[PDB]
């Protein structure tokens, strides 16, 4: 879910 | 015959005026009083999914059973939470249940008219239908079991009779009420019980002559409620009319009432303790309240149930009082 | 810029009230309908949900307080994965248990026969359970590829690494892209296009039969399904296109960064979504009567 | 210990059966049937027989139901209606050619008013102020031939006139809807019983499924 | 009517003892009992089934 990059 | 029975009634009034000297709560002033009961749920029976209207509490003050609307008559230990039996009811409309002294005996009845008395004691393994009561008209109210071969019950159709269980027969029928009787309570001899009606009247009851030997005109509603004294010279009726009222056998006066501004809601079920100075009433209030039998003072409240309180029992040991309410739980109280 | 400065501090009051709102929340619901009330499917979905929540906002102040020092984790390895993986779990089972509640309630409006017979409780456990499994096997990606990396300015960040997967540079880029682009679009349909699919379908028809039929005798059932439709849709929605938009154009982003508004705009989507997460105990839950009366009596 | 636990294997194995029992007790829809005198109640579950109180368990459409009649109970209602409190439905039986017929038991008292007495009074019972009521107009082949002989004025002195079935019917069927004290909250299903088949179960199935969708809707919330 | 006649005529014979005698071996049978009764006088949980 988290938009992590 | 009509002229004279006014006056028969009123002769009655007036031979209680003398007898009429001094009321219960007076002479008890002196007395210590019990003071604040501090009662909690140490267990929580959770095993029905239907609304609970009666139960009796075993002789062994261990296992009791429990009657719902569920189809379901379960009998309870109520020391670990355990369910002895599971017996499928062939009507689920059940009111009533009771519990053998002996203990190989459970009777339920309802609106099907039927008092079925069951066996717990099978070589099987299973409870099987051991008899099926038949023979009133108004629907079962309340049934107690004076023994294994006898048992008492009282029906709404105004009339409680007396049968057995080895014939199946009505052995006697009680008569004199007018209308439909609701609560029934055993003497510790049983020797004599008392029916609880809607005439607001409670009458004593001969087993063995099988006539009214006394009766009791005090309330003012429906009388849902009734129990004898742990002497058995005494018994107090729960009415819809929020009053508690105690009754002598030998006095024919009514002893003292147990009313409180705050409740106006009816009384369901009533009991005493051991020693009979507790008076647990279960009200429609969604909780219960300890009334001090000598003095009218409330020692206690039993909430904790999430819809109303339908039945009431103390344990012959005294060691616990059960309730069970329409929210299908049974809680143990101490 | 004062507004750039505004967009950033807003987030963390965001999620402050979220944090507050969805723990209380979450533990009346919880504490009412999971202990003082008989068990129902309706009943165990609002558990299910409650749950959810509870241990998403549970974990909430440690990502409150990651992105307050622009997404740096004080914290250890381990805890960024626990925290990492709380999170990604919740908020998938959250949304597929709005959907899963969406399909109940269409199931029983369309079809009563079906759930007055055939919807029983344990049956309403297993299903309700396979839920937390699909959200599982989609947070499993965050299970294995998540480790915590630290810059050589002395800062870290906990996030996907492929050092180890690839071992070649060029290698390793292409399975960090793939897997990026995988997740994305994981993250879009299964996330956002099924159930949010599910849940327009599944209140449309309820909407569509309860006006058909003439149950409407106020306007407070289809208050509560726009309210419930509205909701859902304007928070999970933006965080959806934002992320969507990021995972097409990441190779830009990564390679040279031409789109650098999305840098910033994940964090109100974020926050959002997060809002949607601490409303929907009050959304879904307190609507009810007996809720409201059961909390009023406790 | 392990005689402790034997007898609890028996409560586990006693609790297993007791949900899947609740569960079959559950799926089945309750209805109450209420007014006696010739009102055709006996006639309504005739059509509806395929399979104290008396219990008959029908499937329609494969939806169970469980009717209960109260007929033979003599004593007072209200000492055990409370135990009917949570029935899907109560469906009310009223004869419609009885508004010139006189209770057996009371010769002063209209049968038809009586039916109103008891009418109103379960709609105004505490424990059924949510429940919804399908109210059943019997006899109505019999009622449209004895309308032209007698008109409503022995009961109904309120009454306009136009003396025929659609005409009486309707002012019959809104007079007892008007003593619904509970509205927003009780729906009356009234209906004419019919003699073609398989219609007379087919309005109280649709009757109860939308008292269903209701009651399901009103504990997720959506009511 | 005579029925009713007659149950009352065989309560009318019974023998009422007064009130305040009934009242005070009503009190009697308490006082001997109360150090029996849980309910009134609590015991500790070792005597207690119920914990």
């Amino acid at each position: 879910m988290l938009f992590i990059i | 015959l009509r002229q004279e029975a006014e006056q028969l009634k009123n002769q009655i009034r007036d031979a209680r005026k003398a007898c009429a000297d001094a009321t219960l709560s007076q002479i008890t002033n002196n007395i210590d009083p019990v003071g604040r009961i501090q009662m909690r749920t140490r267990r929580t029976l959770r095993g029905h999914l239907a609304k609970i209207y009666a139960m009796h509490w075993g002789t062994d003050s261990r296992l009791l059973v429990s009657a719902s609307q569920d189809g379901k008559l379960i009998i309870w230990d109520s020391y670990t939470t355990n369910k002895v039996h599971a017996i499928p009811l062939r009507s689920s409309w059940v009111m009533t249940c009771a519990y053998a002294p002996s203990g190989n005996y459970v009777a339920c009845g309802g609106l099907d008219n039927i008092c079925s008395i069951y066996n717990l004691k099978t070589r099987e393994g299973n409870v099987r239908v051991s008899r099926e009561l038949a023979g009133h008209t108004g629907y079962l109210s309340c049934c107690r079991f004076l023994d294994d071969n006898q048992i008492v019950t009282s029906s709404g159709d105004t009339t409680c009779a007396l049968w057995d269980i080895e014939t199946g027969q009505q052995t006697t029928t009680f008569t004199g009420h007018t209308g439909d009787v609701m609560s029934l309570s055993l003497a510790p001899d049983t020797r004599l019980f008392v029916s609880g009606a809607c005439d607001a009247s409670a009458k004593l009851w001969d087993v063995r002559e099988g006539m009214c030997r006394q009766t009791f005109t005090g309330h003012e509603s429906d009388i849902n409620a009734i129990c004898f004294f742990p002497n058995g010279n005494a018994f107090a009726t729960g009415s819809d009319d929020a009053t508690c009222r105690l009754f002598d056998l030998r006095a024919d006066q009514e002893l003292m009432t147990y009313s409180h501004d705050n409740i106006i809601c009816g009384i369901t079920s009533v009991s005493f303790s051991k020693s009979g100075r507790l008076l647990l009433a279960g009200y429609d209030d969604f909780n219960c309240n300890v009334w001090d039998a000598l003095k009218a003072d409330r020692a206690g409240v039993l909430a904790g149930h999430d819809n109303r309180v339908s039945c009431l029992g103390v344990t012959d040991d005294g060691m616990a009082v059960a309730t069970g309410s329409w929210d299908s739980f049974l809680k143990i109280w101490n | 810029s004062a507004g750039y400065t505004v967009l950033r501090i807003l987030p963390l009051v965001v999620l402050g009230v979220t944090f507050v709102l969805g723990v209380l929340g979450n533990g009346l619901v919880i504490w009412v309908a999971g202990f003082r009330m008989t068990r129902t499917v309706t009943t165990i979905c609002y558990l299910n949900l409650a749950l959810a929540d509870f241990s998403f906002t549970a974990t909430l102040p440690f990502l409150i307080v990651s992105m307050a020092m622009g997404e740096k984790w004080p914290f250890g390895w381990f805890l960024c994965k626990l925290i990492h993986i709380v999170v990604d779990i919740n908020l998938f089972g959250s949304v597929f248990l709005i959907g899963f509640i969406a399909l109940d309630r269409c199931i029983c409006v369309l079809h009563p026969v079906w759930a007055q017979n055939h919807r029983t409780v344990s049956l309403a456990m297993k299903v309700i359970v396979g839920p937390w499994i699909l959200a599982l096997v989609l947070t499993l990606p965050v299970f294995l590829f998540l480790t915590t990396v630290t810059i050589p300015n002395g800062d870290t960040y906990c996030t996907f690494n492929f050092a180890s997967w690839g071992g070649t540079p060029e290698e390793r880029l292409k399975v960090a892209i793939t897997m990026l682009t995988a997740r994305g679009i994981i993250r879009f349909v299964i996330g956002f296009l099924l159930p949010m699919s599910i849940v327009a379908i599944c209140y449309g028809l309820i909407a569509a039969k309860i006006h058909k039929k003439g149950m409407i005798k106020s306007s407070r059932p289809l208050r509560v399904l726009t309210a419930v439709v509205a909701s859902f849709f304007i928070c999970w929605f933006p965080f959806q296109l934002v992320a969507l938009l990021g995972t097409v154009w990441l190779k830009e982003m990564l390679f040279y960064g031409k789109y650098k508004i999305i840098d910033i705009l994940v964090n109100p989507t974020s926050s959002l979504a997060f809002f949607n997460s601490c409303l929907n105990p009050m959304l879904y839950v307190f609507v009810g009567q007996d809720f409201r009366e059961r909390l009023i009596h406790s | 210990s392990a005689e402790d636990k034997a007898a609890a294997e028996r409560s586990k194995m006693i609790d297993k059966n007791l949900r899947e029992d609740g569960e079959k007790a559950a799926r089945e829809v309750k209805l109450l049937l209420l007014g006696a005198g010739e009102s055709g109640k006996n006639t309504i579950v005739k059509q509806m027989k395929i399979i104290g109180i008396v219990e008959t368990h029908f499937t329609f459409k494969d939806l169970h139901f469980k009717m209960f009649d109260v007929g033979a109970q003599r004593s007072e209602r209200k000492k055990w209606i409370h135990c009917f409190e949570g029935v899907t439905a109560i469906i009310f039986c009223v004869a419609l050619s009885a508004y010139d017929l006189v209770l057996a038991e009371d010769e002063e008292m209209n049968r038809m008013h009586a039916s109103m007495k008891l009418f109103d009074s379960i709609c105004n019972n505490k424990w059924f102020t949510d429940t919804s009521i399908i109210l059943f107009l019997n006899k109505k082949d019999l009622f449209e031939e004895k309308i032209t002989h007698s008109p409503l004025t022995i009961c109904f002195p309120e009454y306009t006139g136009a003396n025929k079935y659609d005409e009486a019917a309707s002012y019959i069927q809104s007079k007892f809807e008007d003593l619904n004290k509970r509205k927003d909250t009780k729906e009356i299903y009234t209906h004419f019983t019919c003699s073609t088949d398989t219609k007379n179960v087919q309005f109280v199935f649709d009757a109860v499924t939308d008292v269903i969708i209701k009651n399901n809707l009103k504990d997720c919330g959506l009511f | 009517a005579r029925k009713l006649v007659e149950q009352l005529k065989m309560e009318a014979n019974i023998d009422r003892i007064k009130v305040s005698k009934a009242a005070a071996d009503l009190m009697a049978y308490c006082e001997a009992h109360a150090k029996e009764d849980p309910l009134l006088t609590p015991v500790p949980a070792s005597e207690n089934p119920f914990r």
